[PDB]
């Protein structure tokens, strides 16, 4: 027999609920996503006002700073705590000196002198912002080495014309030698040099003890991996010029690995600015008083009119202090109840029945 | 000249004058692949981009219009695939000398290749057979790729021939064969197939005829195997070169959608614009970051202005979603015409044939449809007669009850009185019949009022006759003359050898020979010479010796007679008989006889359109006696016409036209024809959907008029026209008052119709589809639909007329009328017109239309093949226009909006991230969710709102059919419509992207534990995921029927954009993009920018509509009010009302 097969999916009639939009329905669906959305919103903004940070631009310490404790302009420093919402003393820096033998454009270093009246309570984190730099231009981002961040003695062939992701400006200098971090990125770090602990000033010479491990994920050790090449093969990037004067001995092979601070970096922010991780302390707890970080200057910025910064924060669920993410959540509710009692208004004051107004039969 | 070649290599590397391929010869393929492949190849997975600006109208050009008709004639490349890809053990690879079958290509068949034939194999190509392997060479096809006839034809070889079946007998032929060329011919076909013998080397010959008549099209069924070579192989043929003509009818939706394609490539190439002129201000600035971390040059124009070979690349990545709309909506057209298929209440149980779809992709035309051109019968009738009634001498003898009742709506009061001694008059006289094969069983047509009163009329009162009852001496001439013209045969049903049925092409030749044999005048057999037809049971042989044919443009058909000699010594003159329309039957009379126009001849008129307000189609018969003399002065007129060239054009019909210019009236005949199953609730279902009706018969008026009450096209609105004389326009020049017949076509509809609707010629508010208020209804005299399509500034004055009425009844309509009539309404309007309809002299109509209905089972398979869908009775109809048309209309324009939106809330956030890395182009996504966004992610949910989205039952499209009044008015699918899809798009394409942009514009941290995932990589996760799902939720919350199907194939559309990132970015390969999955799954953030991103896309188009279907509501909502209020509960589940057998409800 010819006959099709009758089995309710090809004769169309599989299980279904046919939903009707008559405001019985939708209006109880607009007052509970209001009576959602305007508690999430004020659950989020009760904890994202409670966190607090610091926040101190140094970018102008080599030219617009004295040799003695000056205070920073209002220009630079900006930071936030809930407790004292009128707080104004100002931090204090002091350039220690133009140290004599150097590259002249950022050198010598930038002794910074903030004070703390709260608690960072157990993860303080110290991160650097950095303004008007451009880490996601087209050729910048595309500049590294995969199977050189996954250590292989990749050849001069294998760096450069790889496709995608290939150190096209700079794989060798002149000698044949291939730079073992290539490309714009890794060329282009941040080194100034942040210390490893709060210097506890005034109060009593107890330090705080910054650590810059765990500074990045512990899941990427599977994909920077130390490298196996042969100390003569290759010659560090010319950017990296003043930390192997040299050139790269039997022992000076940097262990990208280990070395969190360039795995940050080999991450190019999405956005014009940029905050990485740099310093960390998960064991104790940051208390009120008036400390001391002293970084060595050695990035310019000033060249491009950009920013350097430190960024000295305990977090969150959400992340740090951004206050859009508990505003929204209000005018989520706030709209959802304005669009319920505009369609109830109209409703009320207007209306229909529920049947039979068809212009079929008009 | 048409060739053949054997004991040849045949090569196809031979440059002389001996090979196939220097003269143009057919090949069996019946670009893109390298286009589509370096569109991916320029698109960054292997390979370089094109370089420039050379290819930005040349990659449009090319993809609205060749990979568009590729794409969309996708329906003959699988009926392509019916003949390549079908493959089983062939012949083909076949040295001279290799006994043994072998494995090869089809189309690589050659002009001259033999093959053995097996069971279900395609005739690959025009194989000419010599023997079968049957008995008597029996072979009966099934024939599904040649015609839509699924029955018995017979294939005979001749006799001789059949013995030679060994394959060891191979190389015996070394010539070509005498053919006919491919002359654009359907069945026709008589050649020539000499050949030569084995076993000393002699040529003897076999002629085709009709019975052995072979093409590429047939295949020969219930045969096991059979050896003969081949003919005609590729695209040169009679089978295929009778189509090819056609543009194979792209639909509506599919040919405004290029205007859709078009202002979607304008947006991008604004953008593409205003970022590259923006991208070289950012490099003339001379104060950036750009210099010293970057090994830059200072200078601007990087490429040509910037760079612009990304948004080369940016352009070239959106022409892969036009290319991913046709593949998506031709596997939407496709599988809801495999629904229409699968339909058990589209099928005919009666004859075994389901709807089946001739063209897959035209199935949202039926979903607006406001002009139904109907035949009458066949279609709008079960085409099985039954005579009724007769006129012979002037006086009428035959009554009936049948269907008066439409005739007799209000005097009614005879249920059962007429019809009770109906019954009693036949069963007291009518078996005292004396003749032989007489079956009283089937014999009740004509219930006998007078013939002879069974005493015969006696010659004992006048042997010389001329004073009293020569009646019945005429009506003995007419019913001998009725049966004597006809074309019907004679055969022999294995259940009764004594029994003998009769089986004819037309209907009216079967009923009427069958009252002809009920009362005396036996038609038993056909000799090959001669007639035999048994006078009262006296067998007496006539001798037939032209038979002039019928076609429906011609209205009757004529047959000679010799009579015999019954005078001594002399060989009496000759009589034709000629029957057909009284319409050609009257102008064609006699004007010296004595038996002119008086009340003799008039009141047959009289009598034949009582018999048509009856109900009855009408026919006369008419003879005149050719005088022996003058009877050999045209026969040898035919050896010019008829045994010459000519013998199918005009000049047969002209030599056929000078012999019936005078005849004289022998007689009327009337036939019942009654209706098919519920025609009358068909007409009337599709009446109240709004569409426009016409009936484009080709009887007479009053036949058609009383058939359009008792199928309920008619209430009280009728309006004529008629010609009422004889003339026609002779004139060139002027005299417009002086002459008459087109000036009173002119003053009808001008003058009179001033009255009801006040019109004049042109003016362009010409296009108003509404259903007219007031109902009228033009009938038409055919005669006067000549003079009103003859020129223009007239044609318009017709179609003026008839677009503001619901029905329009052309009546005496020639096939060229038919076709003619389609197509003015159909491009001087800007209408979607449907053809149903059967029938050989019915394929023009179906044609010209845009969807083409033919009707199956009946006489005529002819207009099955011409159609577009297929289906078994009228009654289906309804059923196929308003459940699989309706739906299958706001299927299609709803994602068609639906995939134009989901392209710009993802693809339209690499701009917006465009004005922060200063448009120099690093992308946000990564890699793979640019490649599965369209393709896996969120491509399946706007297939499934194509295919499975109904926004009513299939009971409540039949219960209310006026929701198909939405397509009719075009409001489904306008370009007003698609522009707001588009604007919100482009709404949450900013929220998609600068929500969480906000989570990052103090960019710290957005991590719980502060180690930070500020990639570009990785805010290409928070604006993909809050864009699959907000065009996901989106589709779910735009469609009706949440079945269980769809609302599935939504939920695991909106988690493989979590598997595909928690598999992709946990494998090591994933460079950078690494463990993507659990930093950013695990972020709290992410989770908090996910509920109110989700929420503002769907915010402000869901608040619309609750202001939409609240005070604005459409009908279709108000229906679906109303549906869960219980005013449908009653109403079973399949259901419709076109049917006899199911109850009313
Ligand atoms: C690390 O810190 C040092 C400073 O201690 C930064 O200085 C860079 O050192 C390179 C060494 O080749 C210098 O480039 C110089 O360019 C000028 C003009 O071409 C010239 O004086 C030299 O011939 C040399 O080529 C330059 O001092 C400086 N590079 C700049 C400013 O682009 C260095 O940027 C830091 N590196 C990382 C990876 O953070
Ligand atoms: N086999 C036959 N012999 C003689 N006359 C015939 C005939 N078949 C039809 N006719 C007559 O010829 C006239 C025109 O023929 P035509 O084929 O156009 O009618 P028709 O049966 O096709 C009506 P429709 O257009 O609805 O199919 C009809 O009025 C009919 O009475
Ligand atoms: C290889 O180079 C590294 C640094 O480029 C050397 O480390 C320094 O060596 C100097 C002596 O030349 C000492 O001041 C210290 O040992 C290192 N300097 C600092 C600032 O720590 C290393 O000794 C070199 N090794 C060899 C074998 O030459
Ligand atoms: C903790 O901080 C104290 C800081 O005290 C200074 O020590 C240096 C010498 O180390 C001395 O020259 C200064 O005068 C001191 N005072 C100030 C105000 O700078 C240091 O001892 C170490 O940084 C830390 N001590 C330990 C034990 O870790
Ligand atoms: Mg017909």
């Amino acid at each position: 027999n010819r006959r099709p097969k009758e089995d309710a999916f090809t004769q169309q009639r599989l299980a279904a609920i046919n939903p009707v939009l008559t405001p019985r329905t939708v209006l109880p669906l607009y007052l509970l996503i209001a009576v959602v959305f305007v508690i999430v919103g004020g659950c989020i903004l009760a904890q994202n006002s409670k966190v607090d940070e610091v926040t101190i631009y140094y970018q102008d310490c080599m030219t617009n700073a004295t040799s003695s404790w000056s205070d920073i302009p209002s220009e630079h420093w900006q930071f936030v705590f809930h407790k004292y919402k009128t707080y104004n003393t100002a931090p204090q820096w002091r350039f220690v000196d133009d140290e004599s033998d150097d590259f002249t454009k950022q050198r010598g270093t930038c002794q910074i002198r903030f004070t703390t009246p709260s608690d960072m309570k157990n993860n303080v984190y110290l991160n650097y912002v950095l303004e008007k730099f451009a880490a996601n231009h087209r050729r910048y981002v595309l500049s590294f080495s995969e199977d050189q961040i996954r250590g292989e003695d990749a050849s001069y062939e294998t760096v450069h014309d790889a496709t995608g992701i290939n150190c096209k400006p700079l794989s060798k200098n002149a000698d044949g030698k291939i730079y073992y971090p290539c490309g714009l990125i890794a060329n282009s770090m941040f080194n100034d040099t942040f210390p490893l602990q709060l210097t506890n000033v005034g109060d009593t010479s107890n330090n705080y003890s910054l650590t810059n491990k765990g500074i990045n994920w512990e899941s990427d050790k599977k994909r920077y991996k130390k490298t196996k090449y042969n100390y003569t093969q290759i010659a560090p990037p010319p950017y990296w010029e003043k930390m192997y004067p040299d050139g790269y001995n039997e022992t000076n092979i940097p262990d990208i690995q280990d070395w969190e601070e360039f795995q940050n970096w080999m991450r190019p922010g999405a956005f014009d600015k940029i905050t990485k991780l740099i310093r960390i302390n998960k064991n104790d707890t940051l208390p009120a008083g008036e400390y001391q970080l002293d970084i060595g200057l050695h990035w310019p910025v000033l060249e491009f009119n950009g920013k350097k910064g430190i960024y000295l924060t305990h977090g969150s669920h959400l992340g740090g202090r951004n206050p859009f993410l508990g505003i929204v959540y209000l005018i989520g509710g706030c709209i959802c109840a304005a669009m319920a009692l505009i369609l109830l208004t109209f409703w009320l004051f207007g209306g229909r029945k529920i049947a039979d107004a068809s212009s079929l039969s008009w | 000249l048409r060739t053949v070649y054997y004991n040849m290599p045949l090569p196809k590397d031979m440059i002389d004058e001996e090979g196939n391929p220097i003269m143009q010869y057919p090949r069996n393929k019946i670009n893109v692949y390298f286009l589509v492949l370096i569109i991916l190849g320029a698109f960054q997975i292997f390979g370089v981009t094109n370089p420039g600006l050379s290819a930005v109208p040349l990659v449009v050009i090319v993809i609205i219009t060749a990979i568009k008709d590729a794409i969309e004639d996708s329906r003959r490349t699988v009926l392509d695939l019916e003949v390549n890809n079908t493959k089983t053990h062939i012949l083909e690879g076949v040295e001279n000398e290799d006994c043994k079958f072998a494995k090869n290509y089809w189309k690589g068949v050659k002009v001259g290749d033999i093959v053995r034939i097996h069971n279900n194999d395609e005739i690959p190509a025009d194989i000419i057979l010599l023997s079968t392997s049957d008995t008597d060479g029996a072979c009966y096809v099934e024939t599904k790729n040649l015609d839509g006839e699924t029955n018995l034809k017979v294939r005979q070889s001749l006799k001789c021939t059949n013995t030679i079946r060994t394959s060891k007998d191979i190389a015996r032929t070394k010539f070509w064969i005498e053919s006919e060329g491919p002359h654009s011919n359907l069945y026709t076909y008589q050649g020539n197939m000499k050949w030569r013998n084995l076993a000393d080397g002699e040529i003897r010959n076999e002629p085709i005829t009709i019975n052995n008549v072979l093409l590429r099209g047939c295949t020969l069924r219930n045969t096991k195997w059979a050896m003969g070579v081949v003919m005609f192989t590729g695209g040169d043929t009679k089978i295929m070169l009778n189509s090819g003509i056609t543009p194979t009818k792209k639909s509506r939706i599919s040919r405004e959608l290029n205007f859709s394609v078009v202002i979607n490539f304008v947006l991008l190439f604004i953008l593409c614009f205003v970022s590259g002129i923006a991208n070289g201000v950012y490099y003339d600035k001379k104060g950036r970051s750009r210099f010293s971390y970057e090994f830059g040059t200072i200078a601007g124009s990087a490429a040509t202005n910037g760079f612009v070979s990304f948004w080369v690349a940016v352009i070239l990545y959106q022409s892969l979603v036009p290319i991913s709309l046709y593949i998506s909506v031709e596997i939407i057209k496709t599988a809801q015409a495999a629904f229409i298929y699968g339909d058990v209440l589209l099928y005919n149980a009666k004859l075994d044939y389901p709807c089946t779809p001739k063209s897959w992709n035209i199935s949202d035309d039926l979903g607006q449809v406001e002009y139904i051109f109907s035949d009458k019968t066949g279609t709008l009738t079960q085409n099985v007669m039954e005579f009724k009634k007769c006129t012979i001498n002037g006086v009428s003898y035959g009554r009936a009850y049948t269907e008066a009742l439409a005739g007799l709506r209000k005097r009614q009061g005879i249920d059962v009185e007429t019809e009770g001694r109906r019954e009693k008059a036949e069963i007291a006289k009518d078996r005292d019949t004396m003749i032989d094969e007489l079956r009283a069983l089937s014999g009740n047509s004509q219930f006998y009022p007078e013939e002879v009163t069974f005493v015969s009329k006696e010659f004992v009162r006048d042997l010389k006759g001329a004073s009293g009852e020569v009646q019945q001496r005429c009506c003995e001439h007419f019913m001998l003359a009725l049966a004597l013209c006809h074309s019907v045969l004679v055969e022999a049903n294995p259940d009764n050898p004594k029994k003998l049925d009769l089986k004819a092409q037309s209907p009216d030749e079967a009923a009427l020979v069958a009252t002809a044999r009920d009362v005396g005048f036996s038609f038993v057999g056909k000799t090959k010479k001669g007639l035999i037809i048994e006078m009262q049971g006296i067998q007496k042989e006539f001798e037939i010796l032209n038979i002039l044919e019928f076609n429906s443009s011609r209205k009757r058909m004529s047959c000679i007679v010799k009579i015999p000699g019954l005078n001594p010594g002399d060989e009496p003159r000759a009589l034709l008989i000629c029957k057909g329309a009284d319409s050609i039957i009257y102008s064609r009379l006699s004007r010296q006889s004595g038996s002119n126009s008086e009340a003799i001849l008039e009141k047959t008129a009289l009598h034949l359109e009582q018999y048509a307000t009856e109900g009855l189609r009408t026919l006369c018969i008419a003879q005149r006696e050719l005088s022996w003399s003058e009877y050999e002065k045209w026969n040898e007129k035919y050896d010019i016409a008829a045994a010459s060239l000519a013998n199918r054009e005009d000049e047969l019909e002209v030599v056929a036209d000078s012999i019936e210019r005078e005849l004289i009236l022998l007689g009327g005949t009337a036939i019942e024809d009654r209706l098919q199953d519920g025609v009358p609730d068909c007409i009337e279902l599709l009446a109240e959907a709004g569409i426009k009706l016409w009936v484009l018969t080709g009887d007479k008026v009053e036949t058609a008029i009383n058939i359009g009450f008792s199928c309920n096209l008619l209430n009280n609105e009728m309006e004529l026209l008629v010609i009422k004389t004889t003339g026609d326009d002779v004139k060139e020049f002027g005299s417009e008052p002086s002459e008459i017949v087109d000036a009173l076509l002119s003053k009808y509809l001008k003058e009179y119709f001033n009255l009801t609707g006040s019109e004049e010629e042109i003016f362009e508010a010409k296009k108003d589809h509404e259903f007219p208020k007031g109902n009228y209804a033009i009938v038409i005299d055919g005669d006067a639909l000549k003079l009103a399509l003859y020129g223009e500034d007239i044609r318009r004055k017709f179609l003026l007329l008839c677009k503001n009425c619901r029905a329009v009844l052309c009546c005496r309509v020639s096939p060229s009328q038919k076709a003619a009539v389609v197509k003015l309404v159909k491009d001087s309007l800007d209408v979607m017109t449907l053809a149903i309809g059967d029938g050989s002299n019915d394929v023009a109509m179906i044609q010209s239309a845009d969807v083409g209905i033919g009707i199956a089972g009946e006489e005529g398979r002819q207009a099955v093949m011409c159609s577009d869908y297929a289906i078994g009775q009228f009654r289906y109809l309804a059923r196929l226009v308003l459940v699989h048309g309706r739906w299958s209309y706001k299927r299609l324009a709803e994602m068609i909006p639906e995939f134009f939106y989901k392209n710009m809330i993802f693809a339209l956030a690499l701009f917006w991230y465009g004005i922060y890395n200063d448009f120099d182009g690093s992308y946000l996504y990564e890699y793979t969710y640019m490649m599965f966004y369209n393709l896996a992610f969120t491509s399946l949910p706007v297939i499934f709102l194509g295919i499975l989205d109904q926004d009513v039952n299939d009971t409540i499209s039949l219960v209310v059919p006026q929701l198909y009044r939405v397509g009719i008015l075009r409001k489904e699918w306008n370009q007003r419509k698609f522009l707001w899809y588009m604007l919100d798009g482009l709404y949450q394409s900013i929220i998609c992207f600068f929500f969480p942009y906000l989570v990052y514009h103090k960019n710290m941290i957005v991590t719980s534990n502060g180690l930070g995932l500020d990639h570009r990589y990785f805010v290409g996760v928070y604006v993909t995921t809050i864009a699959v799902i907000s065009c996901n939720t989106y589709v779910l919350l735009h469609q009706y029927r949440w079945d269980w199907f769809s609302g599935l194939f939504i939920a695991l559309s909106c988690l493989v954009v979590f598997a595909w990132t928690g598999i992709w970015s946990s494998a090591i390969a994933s460079r950078e993009f690494f463990k993507a999955a659990a930093r950013i799954y695990g972020a709290p953030s992410f989770w908090a920018v996910f509920f109110v991103a989700v929420l503002f896309c769907l915010l402000p188009r869901f608040t619309y509509d609750s202001f939409q279907k609240f005070f604005y509501p459409t009908d279709v909502e108000i229906v679906r009010e109303m549906w869960q209020h219980g005013h449908f509960d009653h109403y079973p589940p399949g259901y419709d009302p076109t049917d006899p057998n199911r109850p009313k409800v």
